């Protein structure tokens, strides 16, 4: 399954990608 | 920044909520201070 | 979905200005320089946002006769209307010291 | 990692932060801490 226990390094690259979009619009806001 | 491949999705899921409570609550108060300013 | 799928999903949700859901939202007031009397009834609602949030933006509107009300939802919503403040300080200014 | 990351990141909103930057950046700072740390470490290394 994917759990909140799941690392960084094990999750599917589509999820991946989507994580390094948010981490990107979190760090946004602060640049703002 | 790129996510550190041995971060928990739990940690990085917390420190996400805290930071956009953080910056919920700056929004308010730098708005409310443009409000001011009008 | 897993919970995580939600949990994720419901919280980029929260963030996203398209959202009916953002966690900013603050209400400006604008006003029109037309010195024409508005109907609030013909003012078109903004996208991305929800009934409810529109009636106490014209609710809460401190002249209604002069002031239309704008939603910002981001930080760019506020410097797009924080440099405009500067281009009306610049304006009135010049005018004062003239 | 972090530090590069924001630079990379604040010269993307294209953002002319009004408080500029001070002069030099906090991290200049630190990298010319870090040649002291590098040097003492030599002439601590030379000394034994």
């Amino acid at each position: 399954l994917i759990t909140e226990s799941t690392k960084f390094s094990d999750l599917p690259p589509q999820l991946k990608n989507e994580l390094q979009i948010l981490n990107k619009m979190i760090i946004n806001n602060n640049s703002l | 920044i790129g996510i550190n491949e041995s971060k928990l999705l739990e940690q990085l899921l917390n420190e996400w909520v805290s930071e956009i409570e953080n910056q919920t609550k700056n929004f308010y108060d730098q708005a409310k201070t443009i409000f001011v300013w009008d | 979905r897993s919970i995580i799928e939600q949990k994720l999903y419901d919280f980029m949700q929260s963030i996203s200005p398209n959202s009916l859901n953002c966690r900013f939202l603050y209400w400006f007031y604008n006003y029109q320089a037309n010195g024409q009397l508005v109907d609030p009834n013909s003012i078109p609602k903004p996208p991305n946002v929800t009934v409810d949030q529109w009636a106490y933006a014209l609710s809460n509107n401190p002249d209604p006769s002069i002031l239309i009300p704008v939603a910002a939802k981001s930080f760019d919503d506020l410097i797009n209307r924080r440099m405009k403040q500067e281009e009306t300080i610049i304006a009135l200014d010049q005018n004062t010291q003239e | 990692l972090n530090s590069v990351n924001e630079q990379v990141h604040l010269l993307s909103t294209q953002f002319h932060s009004p408080f500029s930057q001070a002069r030099p950046s906090k991290e200049m700072e630190i990298i010319v801490d870090s040649l002291v740390e590098k040097i003492d470490r030599i002439k601590q290394t030379i000394l034994c």
